[PDB]
């Protein structure tokens, strides 16, 4: 941005005095200098930072699902332990018999 | 029954989590990154086209005064410029989108 602004300091004062469309040419070189150096570069830079934070977001989601899978297994197992405890109590009654 | 119900809850959690990811094919930040990148590519394309329109305009009224195709060594510049600076780059810009 400052390298362009540096150059702009010598070019813009001259562009300023010319009437006309793209045929002025210097007028366009400044416009395209800015569009690439600042605007295209910034739009891409921001896009990439976002894709990276989104990449970490997606990674999080997978971990979220897997911690949930483990939790579901723990809950199912506790229920299984309870089922077994009942079976055990029945086995004790079988001994009573 | 309790054990099976806990098992079901596990399946339900996975269903809901994947059902959601499926609907959100592209996330919000992801759409924003695509948008900014498309804009950068858009502006980049405009810059290449603009600088090239200039370079081509500068050759046309002169290369037309010579016999030959690429052998005019002017017309070939228009082609080496435009094709490598713009067309090859557009074909890749689209390939990435």
């Amino acid at each position: 941005a400052s390298r362009l602004a540096g150059a702009a300091a010598d070019l813009v004062p001259n562009i300023f005095g010319f009437a006309g469309g793209g045929s002025r040419w210097g007028a366009i070189a400044e416009a395209t200098g800015y569009v690439m150096e600042f605007s295209a570069n910034v739009m891409n830079t921001e896009a990439d930072k976002i894709s990276q934070s989104e990449t970490y977001r997606r990674r999080r989601q997978e971990w979220e699902i897997q911690r949930n899978n483990a939790e579901a297994e723990l809950k199912q197992i506790d229920a299984q332990l309870k089922s077994l405890a009942v079976r055990r109590e029945a086995a004790v009654l079988q001994k009573t018999s | 029954k309790t054990v099976l119900e806990k098992s079901k809850a596990g399946a339900q959690s996975r269903f809901d989590s994947y059902g959601k990811l499926y609907d959100e094919n592209i996330n919000a930040g992801e759409n924003q990154a695509m948008t900014l990148r498309a804009s950068a590519a858009g502006l980049t394309t405009a810059v290449q086209a603009s600088r090239l329109a200039g370079a081509a305009a500068d050759l046309v009224p002169n290369i037309f005064g010579f016999a030959g195709g690429g052998s005019r060594w002017g017309a070939i510049a228009e082609a080496t410029g435009y094709v490598m600076e713009f067309s090859a780059n557009v074909m890749n810009t689209e390939a990435d989108k």
